[PDB]
């Protein structure tokens, strides 16, 4: 009522995309990708029809990579600030389940991870690390949208659906620009083709980014000025996006 | 006395690679085996339509296995009598050659040694050995024991220069130089080789969009040739 003014205030204007993508993240400085990349997360497709038959996807992925120091963790730490039904996890330990249910024996279904973030936007640190066993079910988790669980015992289907935000650091943590991407990011095929699409960051010396990265850096250790703003509140930028979600575009 | 009979890789492109090369990575085994064969079935027009007619029949009226059975009749040797023939003609009369026909197999394998090597002034990627020579012996005595003669004549020799012939003729029968090279990762890479092994030169070409394993190998087996 008091509050529907605002969103009106907001869907009027032309210029809050823009307010958007400056606005989301603070602490980082720059890069005007993965702002994008990591807001567009939050607002997903439609993902329903087409039947008769297989429905369409649907919500998004996004896979960060970059050299380390480049704060590409800090995006992350953001999200699962930010957002509700956000879990965080930092695997290599996942370990195993970990993303998806125990079961508990009852019959009683543990979380767990990956699983009770649902539709919305899991944040995983280091896809790199994980090795083989679990990424085969994440995999099963962004193929079949569907997660199966038997255990000596009662045998089961749980569904997820879901957005995988996750941040992997290069074979040797850096380019390697002469490499092709495939080759560099080192995570197995078909996982690898489910990722749309990657947002890569490198860091390179620049005078005035490097200038301006130690005032800004200098600046935030400084409990003042700590005046430094964002366009939007991130209180308001929340009813405005569930808001924007009510949407069948 | 062993009669083998490989299968080769890859199909007609082995024909377009050397004609070694082929079995493991050593063409030893070709070296031990007198007659070497690779072979074709060109059917001669008649043989194509003779399987396929076959296979469109082949129900009545056993008109088929009939015209077999004639052929076995006529079919030469009824094939039971040639057994008991074998076992005959090896185990009564053991063969030996004449003089004239040795100093023919004399020149034979001379000219094969010059010739073949002038061949492979240019390094022609390929085979000779005495023991070839001593088959074609084997063949001449193996015929002789034929006509079952405790003695061998020219000609009858002169069939089995040219047969061997044939066996000669059969073993002549992403870019290799890329590929071939490498030789970057030798050097400037790798003076050790260690930490690089196949597996390095599949995580240098795993993502490079181009290594098969007969291509990796291939181009290793042929730098280590090379002398690369």
């Amino acid at each position: 009522s008091d509050e529907i003014n605002e969103l009106k205030e907001m869907v009027k204007d032309e210029h809050i995309y823009d307010k958007l993508v400056r606005s989301i993240a603070p602490a980082v400085f720059g890069h005007e990708a993965v702002k994008k990349g990591i807001l567009l997360q939050m607002l997903g497709g439609v993902h329903k029809s087409t039947v008769e038959g297989i429905k369409l996807r649907g919500d998004i992925n996004i896979c960060v990579v970059g050299d380390p120091s480049t704060s590409k963790s800090q995006f992350l730490k953001y999200v699962v600030g930010f957002a509700p039904r956000s879990v965080y996890t930092s695997g290599k330990a996942s370990s195993a389940a970990g993303l998806t249910a125990a079961v508990v024996r009852d019959y009683t279904i543990e979380a767990g991870a990956l699983m009770l973030a649902d539709n919305g936007i899991c944040c995983i640190d280091e896809f790199d690390k994980m090795d083989i066993s679990d990424q085969v079910a994440i995999h099963e988790a962004m193929e079949q949208q569907t997660i199966s669980i038997a255990k000596a015992g009662i045998h089961a289907t749980l569904n997820a659906r879901t957005s995988i935000l996750a941040a992997a650091n290069p074979v040797g943590g850096r380019y390697n620009r002469k490499l092709s991407l495939r080759g560099n990011l080192n995570m197995t095929a078909p996982i690898m083709s489910r990722f749309d699409l990657f947002f890569v960051i490198l860091d390179d010396c620049n005078e005035k980014i490097d200038t301006e990265l130690a005032s800004h850096i200098v600046d935030l250790h400084m409990k003042r000025d700590e005046a430094i703003e964002p366009p939007f509140s991130a209180e308001q930028l929340r009813r405005y996006i569930k808001y924007a979600r009510t949407f069948k575009p | 006395s062993v009669l083998a009979a490989a299968n080769p890789i890859y199909g007609r492109y082995d024909d377009l690679k050397s004609p070694g090369d082929n079995i493991d990575f050593q063409t030893t085994i070709l070296s031990r085996f007198d007659m070497i064969f690779i072979v074709k079935d060109d059917h001669n027009e008649e043989r194509d339509i003779s399987i396929a007619n076959h296979v469109i029949n082949i129900h009545t009226g056993n008109a088929n296995a009939m015209q077999n059975q004639q052929e076995e009749n006529g079919s030469e040797i009824s094939i039971e009598k040639m057994k008991r023939y074998i076992t005959y003609c090896r185990l009564k009369c053991a063969p030996r050659l004449s003089p004239q026909a040795a100093e023919k197999l004399s020149s034979n394998f001379v000219t094969i040694r010059k010739q073949l090597l002038i061949n492979e002034l240019e390094s022609t990627e390929r085979p000779i050995t005495i023991r070839q020579l001593e088959a074609i012996i084997r063949i001449t005595e193996s015929l002789a024991k034929l006509e079952l003669s405790p003695i061998a004549q020219e000609r009858h020799v002169d069939e089995a220069i040219r047969l061997f012939q044939a066996s000669t003729m059969d073993a002549a029968s992403t870019s290799l130089s890329e590929i071939r090279r490498f030789e970057q990762e030798l050097k400037r890479r790798l003076p050790i080789g260690w930490s690089t092994s196949y597996q390095t030169l599949r995580r240098e070409f795993v993502d490079t969009h181009r290594f098969s394993q007969l291509a990796l190998d291939k181009a290793l087996y042929a730098l280590e040739k090379h002398e690369t």
